[PDB]
């Protein structure tokens, strides 16, 4: 499975996961490759927002699917 | 970096005087009155024509591994080429009855020779889509000191060659291949002269005249061409056979032809005209190869070589009186009277083995010739035992059925008509068999376990020097005839090296055995190290009608060769207990899928008859 | 907003369930066979009648033994029915009225997806798969089905007769045809041929790594320049193959390894031809033997719009065939990609239920399209054509191939 | 017994196997033929595909019978 990630900046990542992995791996390894924390990681996904304590086949997320990453900073 | 070695050998007598399958190809030398023989059992025969001696046989000279394709006599008849399946052209001696020098830069079957009286020069093409002309004075001057020849090839086949024919003046050279086109070089300087086309299918059959200026082409889609070299370009078309075409003749003037092939007929057939045929003789299989008697003209007589072991000479005398019979049959409705009924001539054959059976101990085959006798051999003894004649195969395999299993430890292969073992790394050690089941009773009665096909490596190299042991030789337990032939040939390639067993105790043969049999045969019959021993894991569960609560499954393991008996003793011994032999028969019962197995009978018999499954054997008891 | 400007085709898609792009194209291309939703339908209703009459039965009967292995294999037609009634009444609801469709039109096939993950145990997860693989189970299952169904009627039984067994043999008469193995000793000439089925004629894909010339100089350089087509790819299937050298045919007519000349006769033709392209390659080497050289074949062959089997059929063929459906695979890879299929809607005509049991879609008759998951856009027929070149996409590499009997 | 196989470019080889060999036998088999690891490759006969772990007796093959030979293309 390939999943793009994209953010607010047009930047496309693509990352190899499987759907029962959870969100929270997901975001997980998203910083392991990015270096972007997960809690500053929002993920919508046809105007819903990922939770962590569900995986990606829950909130059907398929192949190849533009997934918004919004960045939230803590202060300002 | 080197390939796969297989040690094979052959059982059969001391002298096959008749032909064991077809004949390849036939050669006569007129100047003795002597005919040869290229059979398909990989022997090659030297016949007496002289029609009054009683038995036509003289001598015999086997050193091919394989069918005989095509043989040359050279050198007015004093040294043969032959042309091999096994990947060799070697050099005879026609006059004495031995091999000189083996050739075997060609990589597959070679399948032709072609002759340059004049030149002396000889080529054999091969399946290997090579062509490789030698010279005869070169190459019978081969000895220790200068046995490397410079492999004068030609390039330019694309396809395996199956045919090859050179003028007597060595100055053309023609090839015929499954890529249905005639391709010429220029033999003298190896240049391409030109590429024949016009046949749509195989080509077995190539002819030339003296002056190299004409050709005759066999092809196996059942036609005949006449290739006129100066045009480039076929003149006529002889659709004279129904089926294939595999062997022609022409007389010296270049004016008749012979033809033969799949449809067991032969034809005569007047290349200027060719309105007029005579058939020869209608054979009884189809026919390889002929030799017409060219010591007049016109030819008194055509040998005659079949897929059969019978080689027939065919009377020519009144196909003058024939053809002015003036019986020209415009309707194809009058069938055309052959003008032999019988052979004047006719040379013993004998039968080929044509199926094979290998009884379930793995040390006997059953194998069943062309007369429909069958015969039982002893692989391990190398031996035949009994010639039951013409009984039902079938009714007597049943007859012989066995309950016990050996591991499969060979293959048996009736290429050459006769019976051969091929031995490989891989298999041939998974055979292991008890002394009493074997057949072989020590004086103390002790039952050691013998792998079969390390025991019978160890006596086909018992003259071996190197496997004296400080005097013991062999294994000990039997002997292998000395006639027996032993092959140490590659895996579907080339061979290496032949010998009779008794050739060993020779110096160049125990010097070329060394480097010529590979390092697994070492491994037992010089090292004597022991091969490898095969282990069996089992389930030992109680029985649901014996009333016992289920214990443990105990995944058990030992050897196949243990037997049944061991088992239920050690159960009887340490779970119910918790002279022997027989309360054990008495009390204890051991079934698989719940059947009584037999105390006598082995673990791996088991998993080949009862258990039936690709899980691991379950025993209960 | 108006991008796409809300325009979606009467055609239902199929909302993926997260990595069922090959078995959502499988079911897309099936759903347009001529005749397998009629059959589909005839083993329903046979299956209906059965589980009825059982379920009646069933107290009058004692010792009733349901085998599951039955019951999944009628579970999944079940399923495969179930899915085509719901894909047709949305099809039928958003022609009627499709304002409550505005966004994508498709159904989720979650009940054939469960059917086959617990019918195979592969399935399971949201892995990827073939689709060639996904097809061969569905239709393999589809048989057993069938014929367990006519040894149970042949059981209990012991103008046109012919409705009541269009759908007993279903598999058999639409995919299943007929071969002969021909091979000819080139020692004896004897020819020693085989008679063996097939469903799909798995057509090798070539990339210019083999068969290369040591010279091309010297020697003959070669015949001719040609793009591969799709006649070719055929005949390099089922033409005359001369086995020699490391692999010889054993002729028992002579006990040897003899050079041998196999050719494959299309005897029995099924009423849809699949053709397998083979575009993965072992790429020669194996790569130091690095796992194997696994490969892909980007560049597509040319394949045309008509077959014809007389070349290599026993008979003559009088009878051609007719591409209407095509797998393509837009990955760069074997392990991973998007399956996309490529269907084209026609036989309007006989596209009705089955009796057991036009104009308005003629908008679309003859045009291709391209079912990307739950997203279908229309593709015309040239450009689709121009894209299958291989001088045009090196990415949607066509996967299948099915040819029905016209 | 000998079976041929077709391979992925078109042409066929031979294997000399048995009536009682499992097809991760052949597979290891083609394997060893051609450099296609065991797991990839996928056999069919008859059209249809051959189960592992099942043997060559229950498939009805017998001498001269052609496994053609195909990879999995995942998606
Ligand atoms: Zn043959």
């Amino acid at each position: 499975m390939q999943i793009f990630v994209k953010t607010l900046t047009g930047k496309t990542i693509t990352l190899e996961v499987e759907p029962s992995d959870t969100i929270e791996n997901v975001k997980a390894k998203i910083q392991d490759k990015e270096g972007i924390p997960p809690d500053q990681q929002r993920l919508i996904f046809a105007g819903k927002q990922l939770e962590d304590g569900r995986t990606l086949s829950d909130y059907n997320i398929q192949a190849e699917s533009t997934l918004h990453l919004v960045l939230r900073l803590r202060g300002g | 970096g080197r390939r796969k070695v297989q040690v094979s050998y052959v059982i059969r007598d001391e002298v096959e005087k008749y032909n064991r399958n077809g004949v390849n190809a036939l050669q006569l030398d007129p100047a003795l009155n002597r005919l040869f023989t290229a059979g398909r059992d990989s022997i090659i025969r030297i016949w007496s024509v002289n029609q009054h001696k009683q038995d036509p046989y003289i001598a015999s000279m086997e050193h091919h591994t394989d069918w005989v394709n095509d043989i040359v006599l050279c050198c007015n008849g004093k040294t043969l080429i032959s042309a091999s399946s096994d990947t060799t052209v070697k050099v005879w001696n026609a006059h004495k009855g031995f091999c000189m020098s083996t050739l075997r830069t060609h990589k597959d079957y070679v399948k032709a020779l072609a002759y340059a009286k004049d030149k002396e020069l000889v080529a054999s093409a091969g399946l290997d889509r090579q062509i490789f002309l030698w010279d005869v004075n070169t190459l019978t001057a081969l000895t220790a000191s200068n046995n490397t020849v410079t492999t004068s090839s030609l390039s330019g086949n694309k396809d395996s060659i199956y045919s090859l024919a050179m003028n007597q003046l060595g100055t053309i050279i023609v090839s015929g291949s499954t890529e249905k086109v005639l391709r010429v070089w220029d033999p003298r300087t190896c240049a391409k002269l030109m590429k024949l086309k016009g046949h749509t299918d195989n080509v077995k059959a190539l002819l030339l005249n003296r002056d190299g200026t004409q050709c005759l082409s066999g092809s196996s889609d059942g036609t005949i061409r006449l290739w006129s070299l100066g045009q480039q370009r076929c003149i006529a078309t002889y659709r004279v056979h129904d089926e294939g075409v595999w062997a022609l003749q022409v007389n010296d003037a270049f004016t008749h032809v012979y033809s033969g092939g799949r449809d067991r007929k032969i034809y005569c057939t007047d290349l200027r005209n060719p309105d007029i045929r005579v058939l020869i003789c209608e054979e009884k299989a189809p026919v390889l190869k002929m030799e017409l008697d060219r010591s007049a003209d016109p030819p008194p007589a055509i040998w005659v070589a079949t897929t059969k072991s019978t080689v027939n000479k065919w009377t020519l005398k009144g196909i003058h009186n024939f053809r002015a019979s003036g019986d020209y049959d415009n309707d194809c409705t009058n069938p055309i009277t052959p003008l032999c009924t019988q052979p004047d001539q006719v040379i013993k054959g004998g039968a080929s083995i044509i199926q094979c059976h290998i009884l379930n101990d793995k040390r006997h085959i059953l194998t069943k010739d062309t007369n429909n006798n069958v015969a039982y051999w002893d692989v391990l003894k190398a031996c035949k035992v009994e010639d039951l004649g013409k009984v039902d195969f079938e009714d007597e395999i049943k007859k012989r059925f066995k309950m016990v299993y050996v591991p499969n430890w060979f293959s048996v292969d009736l290429k050459t008509g006769m019976l051969t073992i091929t031995l490989d790394e891989s298999d041939c050690f998974a055979a292991w068999v008890s002394a009493k089941d074997a057949g072989f009773s020590s004086p103390d009665g002790s039952d050691p376990k013998l792998n079969l096909g390390g025991l019978l490596l160890q006596a086909l190299l018992e003259y071996w020097p190197r496997t004296h042991v400080n005097v013991q030789k062999g294994n000990g337990y039997f002997q292998v005839p000395p006639h027996t032939p032993v092959i140490f040939g590659e895996a579907g390639g080339r061979t290496l090296f032949r010998l009779l067993c008794r050739d060993s105790g020779g110096e160049t043969e125990s010097m070329l055995l060394n480097e010529t049999v590979p390092q697994w045969v070492i491994d037992i019959t010089v090292d004597k190290n022991m091969p490898k021993f095969n282990k069996i894991p089992f389930y030992l569960q109680p029985h649901a009608s014996s009333g016992a609560k289920t214990l443990k499954k105990d995944r058990l393991s030992a050897s196949d060769m243990l037997q049944v008996r061991k088992v239920m003793e050690h159960v009887y011994e340490k779970i119910i207990n918790l002279d022997i032999a027989v309360l054990a028969e008495e009390k204890i019962e051991l079934l698989c899928q719940d059947q009584v197995l037999d105390p006598n009978m082995d673990l791996r018999t088991v998993k080949h008859f009862i258990w039936k499954s690709g899980g691991d054997l379950t025993l209960h008891y | 907003n108006c991008e796409k400007r809300e325009n979606l085709l009467p055609f239902v898609g199929l909302n993926n369930l997260g990595n069922t792009c090959y078995l959502n194209s499988i079911l897309q291309v099936l759903y347009f066979c001529p005749g397998f939703k009629s059959g589909v339908k005839h083993l329903f209703n046979i299956i209906s009648r059965k589980k009825e009459a059982l379920k009646d039965e069933a107290n009058q009967k004692d010792k009733g033994n349901c085998k599951e292995d039955s019951l999944a294999s009628y579970e999944l037609i079940c399923s495969l029915q179930s899915l085509i009634i719901s894909v047709e009444q949305l099809q039928a609801s958003f022609l009627l009225n499709p304002e409550k469709y505005t966004d994508e039109l498709a159904t989720q096939p979650r009940r054939l997806l469960n059917t086959l993950r617990e019918l195979n145990p592969m399935y399971e997860g949201y892995l990827q798969h073939d689709a060639q693989e996904v097809l061969q189970c569905i239709l393999g299952n589809i048989q057993e089905t069938c014929q367990l169904l006519k040894k149970e009627e042949v059981k209990n039984v012991a103008i046109n007769k012919g409705e009541e067994q269009i759908g007993f043999e279903l598999v058999e008469k639409l995919f299943q045809g007929q071969l002969v193995l021909r091979t000819r000793c080139l020692e004896c000439e004897s020819l020693t041929e085989r008679r063996e089925d097939f469903q799909d004629i798995s057509v090798p894909v070539q990339e210019d790594e083999l068969s290369k010339v040591e010279e091309s100089s010297e020697i003959s350089p070669e015949p001719k320049t040609e793009m591969k087509t799709l006649r070719w790819a055929i005949s390099q299937f089922a033409s005359v193959e001369r086995i020699v050298g490391e692999d010889k045919y054993f002729c028992e007519n002579c006990h040897h390894y003899t050079e041998a000349e196999r050719s494959l006769l299309f005897d029995k033709m099924p009423e849809v031809i699949t053709i397998h392209l083979k575009c993965f390659a072992a790429s020669g080497l194996e790569f130091d033997c690095y796992g194997g050289g696994l490969s892909k074949i980007n560049t597509p062959l040319l394949t045309p719009l008509k077959l014809s089997l007389e070349e290599w059929s026993t008979k003559p063929t009088n009878d051609s065939y007719g591409l209407f459906a095509v797998v393509m695979h837009s990955g760069i890879t074997i392990s991973s990609g998007h399956y996309t299929a490529s269907v084209k809607v026609t036989d309007l005509n006989s596209l009705e239920l089955d009796k057991g049991n036009v104009q308005s879609l003629k908008e679309y008759e003859g045009k291709w399209l391209l079912f990307d998951d739950s997203e279908v856009k229309v593709t015309e027929e040239k450009d689709f054509l121009n894209s299958l070149s291989p001088s045009t996409s090196p990415t949607s590499t066509p996967y299948l191939l099915f040819y029905k009997k016209l």
